[PDB]
DNA sequence: CCGGAAGGGGTAATACT
DNA sequence: AGTATTACCCCTTCCGG
């Protein structure tokens, strides 16, 4: 039961395995092209995937990315979940240089906190830094960020989860004021 | 390796994101009254020369233009874009004259990239009038390769005939359309009245324009609704369709709706209507139809029952169904790059003070080509006073070079103008030539006057300003649409 | 009304959709080498400036060009066939210079139109080589608005270089790539041997040219395929991918396959192998693993229990899966607008004429510029002598039309000329510009003289074909990649 | 009962009522918003149906556009196809002027011919002269839409025959066979 | 499964009434 | 829920061998 557009990599064990996750199959083609395979799996989306923090949990477990995403981590969301099912023990998400690359980074992080928070305490998620990436080629797509011996990526960490939580649900949540102030402050 | 914290690299993507969408995406430019998208889309037709003198042009063309050069987005969301501007009910003076099935106001799409073509109109030529003569300012665009305008020129408020709906993040917009001659009006109050306060300006165009003018028609009743967005930027507009009753010869009676509200969904209200009478909302309705067609027009007939009335069952339309609903107009516009909630005085004041920036510039732009091609033509007809020297010493110089310097020494020629005298031609050595050459060089220094005159008096320019504006309203002006009545 | 029969509408609509897929969508030219499709991708980049000297453009907008302008059809066949034109495995020699992703061998689709950005390559301009100059013919496009070439000058040999498989209706094509320097010798003794029977062509081309010669590389075991496609078009080339045996620190062996076949789909081999075990069929075949990567090419390895010979194993690899395939060769093409079987001395002398003709097209044209060119120089310079006549008499002129008769008048000159001596600058009055005018008229007579010596002997034309031809293919050769090895 | 994708008339009686069948929603659209939608009934397909005599019956009945059209036409195929229901008295088979809609129009009209033959022997069957996307519904009315103006081909048989022999040839899977006749009667 | 062709649907964020 | 900008994609046919 995995994902049917995952593509997986050689490795049994899950300490040096690496699940790169792209928002195309534009992209995704041009990851996999220029991989290492033994090591990384790629894992394609459609774009933008659902608003947990703005929809009921039947909704968000309803839809077809996100079971994906599941699926290919394996692991349990909420109160079930188990950091010893974990499929790849480095979740990379990579998207494009521009603001709806970090619209959809956002998403992803925004379900992952509120569906895998310890993947997220647990110092699991990886953020990676490339008009898009169907426009990169397998050589130099490798040379930066597939790469494992030069390449850099952001560990997402937690300082306070109060405050993560608290900014996570005015920046996603339905209270539009909050967030036309926090804007308007802080742009 | 390098740790982000979850909450700054959330807060930051979200807010870059935010901003973008804000400033570049669907809020509406208060000097030009189009998005980017819209700006880019036009730019790219009226550079490619799809223009009303030429014909049609293929819109897959033009969309790969915008993307390739100017915008670089999806496809569907730039040719969606484009059928909108081209839509007659979506937009109460289009900005495309397109050709194919750009759509219905139902639920049929438009046809696709392949299949309709579009060239801009004539309100689109005064849209983009003078912008090659550094009327507006020009950036680069994504990857630097070719130059784009930051706003069009403008020449018509677009901003308040056309209206603007847009979802930001945080905000959203939506300003009504207007009536052309009722902004004339008031833009005309305000350059004669360019000393008049706030709230002297606030009544005045107040006064001037009626209210919202959209392009399906219809009626408004009641004005505080419209009093309420004129002066704050906040307010409800309530519109409704127009109904008519029709007497059978059985003496059947029928509800005939020839026009719904704006941006009402045709298609989506007759089967709301057919479901509120299957589960049983709207008691007194029998039957429904849609005689709507090409050459009728929007027409929906509702047979109603023998025990009913007209009055009873139209106000149950208007209370139940979308045949009356409410236009929640929030003026928001995009200034300097920030977003601001703007009264109609405000919007007014903005799009002159446009008009007056651009007549400037166009203006400063003009003065400079008159100073060069008058000093161009003044060495030209001093070199023409010795014509025989000159030619004498073209003749006798070995050189291109040395003939330069000889003209220089000459002639007390500077470079430029020696090196026009060289590509001076042989037939501009007829006596027609040589007087009409004198007679242009008078011509541009009486032109270069008047427009330094023009330049030293903020009168004169408001005078073209209101020149121009009354040009563009006479010759694309229409009667009101919408009829404002009260409760 | 008007009655239809049922047979002769569905005789007529077919007879007119098949002839149409032969003659212009899928079939290749025998001069050219390519489909219509290709054709005009290849003019739309070269015309739109997407040239190697400049850098790349975005695919999106050359495939605009192609549908508005030339190619009437969906923008998702534009683009696949860009795409292959733009692949190394599938095109022996790329005609288009791509970035982005264009695809993989395997299962991999390329990237959507609006992320890959591609040009021409040096070998597309040899292609598309003087095209200008009145090489080709030229026709209206399917709205009658611009022009487009019905055949590319194709300066070295596309339809036997790269090959062209197709199906149409009735009829499918198929012919292998092959190696640019065998080609090359096939085509000089062709040229060399001009007055040669059909039998002695047929002959030195088969000695010239080995066999197929695939982007893939591989082997081609046997001789009789390839002689009976040579000899009468339809054959079958049986090629086998490489396969190496390699040993374990435990003992273990591995078959490595690094080479496949041609047209054999990636992702698909692998997973045919898997059923193939899963079931029972290749017995011996332990695991599968697909060691593949951009940086050591295509590689299958694929593991082998104890009790097994590699030998056995690899027949068994042969036999039942994609290791060893056949090319059903099939050299038909059109030719005048008419689909026939070729055998490749039809294909070498096809080439040859095309060569010749469009070098005599390309001289004539040559000659005819010259020629008017000539002619402006020399009434330039009949003009000159009388420099001093001349200029007083354009004084003495009231207008430019006087001038020009009395021009007439005083030197016998047609009306081209007196118009080009009455646009001449002042800088051609200097001695130097003078002097240079009357050396470049008289290269120009020498240009005159020796393009009609290369219109009066064929065997100059012959001599110019066989010198760009080898300057070609030594600009662009290449080692063979396929060997051809006996059973 | 009937296909999504349908826009239907307003008529009851199929004596007055006719059905334009068109290769694609853009056209469909387009021929809809310029359309008498009192008499006139629009069917949008998914382009190139598939080809009936080169292929099973179970492959073919279960393809969806094929099954849109039996549902929108309301009669059965084969043997229980009875002329009783024929909502629309007019089928109009309407493709765009260049070589793929000729070929969309042979493959409806084998179609058919194999599936509905008293359809096409009733007369009920009719060809439109006009990509389709490109009219807007104004010229779309004037041109064939319009009743009063509108000229049609009716399609007929002479003999049954010879039309089975021809179906067979050009559509089954004797490629030699049509190699001949394309040869001959280009 | 191969090379050109026909045609097209469907999720998601974003506010506000 | 629908309004207008955006992210993003799959899946049937025909046509020979
Ligand atoms: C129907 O279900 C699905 C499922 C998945 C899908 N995945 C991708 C695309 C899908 N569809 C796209 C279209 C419309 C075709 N586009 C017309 C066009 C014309 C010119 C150009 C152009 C595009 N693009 C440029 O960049 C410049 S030129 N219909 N479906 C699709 N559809």
């Amino acid at each position: 039961g995995l994902p049917g557009k995952l593509a997986d990599c050689r490795s049994t064990d899950p300490r040096k395995s690496e699940l790169y996750v792209v928002e195309g199959d534009s992209a995704g083609g041009s990851a996999k092209s220029g991989r290492d395979s033994m090591f990384q799996a790629i894992l394609p989306l459609r774009g933008k995937i659902i608003n947990v923090e703005k929809a009921r949990i039947d909704r968000v477990l309803k839809n077809t990315e996100v079971q994906a995403i599941i699926t290919a981590l394996g692991t349990g969301i909420h109160d079930e979940f188990d950091i010893g099912k974990l499929r790849y023990h480095k979740i990379v998400l990579m998207a494009d240089a521009d603001v709806d690359g970090q619209h959809i980074s956002t998403l992803l992080l925004t379900l992952l906190f509120r569906f895998m928070r310890p993947l997220i305490e647990n110092g699991h998620v990886f953020l990676a830094q490339p008009k898009g990436l169907g426009e990169m080629d397998a050589k130099e797509l490798w040379e930066t960020t597939m790469d494992p011996s030069v390449r850099v990526l952001r560990q997402v960490t937690l300082d306070d989860a109060a405050a993560a939580d608290e900014l996570f649900s005015i920046l996603m949540g339905e209270d539009v004021d909050a967030r036309r102030s926090f804007i308007t402050r802080n742009a | 390796i390098e740790p982000v914290d979850i909450e700054q690299e959330m807060q930051r993507s979200y807010i870059d994101y935010a901003m973008s969408v804000i400033v570049g995406r669907a809020l509406p430019e208060v000097r030009d009254g189009l998005k980017p998208v819209h700006r880019r889309v036009l730019y790219a037709m009226f550079d490619s020369g799809f223009r009303p003198d030429r014909s049609h042009a293929k819109s897959a063309r033009s969309v790969a233009e915008t993307m390739g050069n100017y915008h670089p987005h999806g496809d569907a969301s730039i040719y969606d874009s484009l059928v909108r501007m081209a839509q007659p009910w979506s937009l109460r003076y289009p900005l495309v004259d397109g050709q194919g099935n750009f759509g219905s106001p139902g639920n049929d799409p438009p046809a696709a990239m392949r299949y309709t073509e579009a060239r801009l109109t004539p309100l689109a030529m005064e849209m983009l009038r003078e912008i090659d003569e550094e009327t507006v300012d020009f950036i680069p665009n994504y990857d630097g390769r070719v130059q784009e305008p930051t706003v069009l020129p403008s020449r018509f408020p677009n901003l308040l005939a056309n209206g603007s709906g847009g979802i930001a993040v945080g905000m959203a917009t939506n300003i009504p359309p207007h009536n052309l001659r009722e902004l004339a009006d008031a833009v005309f109050w305000a350059l004669e009245n360019h000393d008049a306060d706030e709230e002297e300006t606030l009544a005045a165009v107040m006064g001037r324009v009626k209210g919202p003018d959209f392009p399906t028609a219809g009626l408004i009743v009641g004005s505080q609704g419209t009093a309420d967005a004129y002066k704050t930027g906040r307010g409800s507009i309530r519109m409704r369709g127009v109904v008519e009753v029709e007497e059978d010869s059985r003496g059947r009676t029928s509800l005939v709706i020839t026009e719904l509200p704006y941006q009402v969904n045709h298609d989506n209200f007759i089967t709301s209507i057919a479901e509120q009478v299957r589960d049983g909302k709207l008691a007194g309705i029998s039957n429904i139809e849609d005689q709507s067609s090409d050459r009728v027009g929007l027409r929906i007939v509702i047979e109603i029952k023998r025990d009913a009335v007209a009055k009873v069952v139209i106000n149950n339309l208007y209370k139940h169904t979308q045949l009356q609903t409410s236009f929640g107009a929030n003026m928001l516009a995009i200034v300097d790059g920030v977003p601001r909630t703007l009264r109609l005085d405000q919007l007014i004041r903005y799009y002159v003070d446009h008009q007056l920036d651009v007549i400037v510039r166009r203006t400063t732009y003009r003065l400079r080509k008159a100073n060069e091609r008058a000093h161009i033509l003044r060495g030209l007809v001093k070199a023409l006073d010795a014509l025989d020297e000159v030619i004498a010493l073209i003749r006798a110089s070995e050189t291109v070079d040395i003939a330069r310097a000889g003209l220089i020494e000459l002639l007390d020629i500077d470079e430029i103008q020696a090196q026009a005298i060289l590509d001076m031609q042989l037939r501009r050595l007829a006596a027609l030539e040589r007087q009409r050459i004198i007679d242009d060089l008078a011509k541009i220094e009486a032109e270069i006057a008047d427009l330094e005159d023009i330049l030293a008096k903020p009168e004169r320019q408001r005078g073209i300003v209101r020149d121009e504006l009354a040009e563009i309203v006479d010759r694309h002006g229409d009667d009101r649409r919408t009829r404002i009545i009260a409760i």
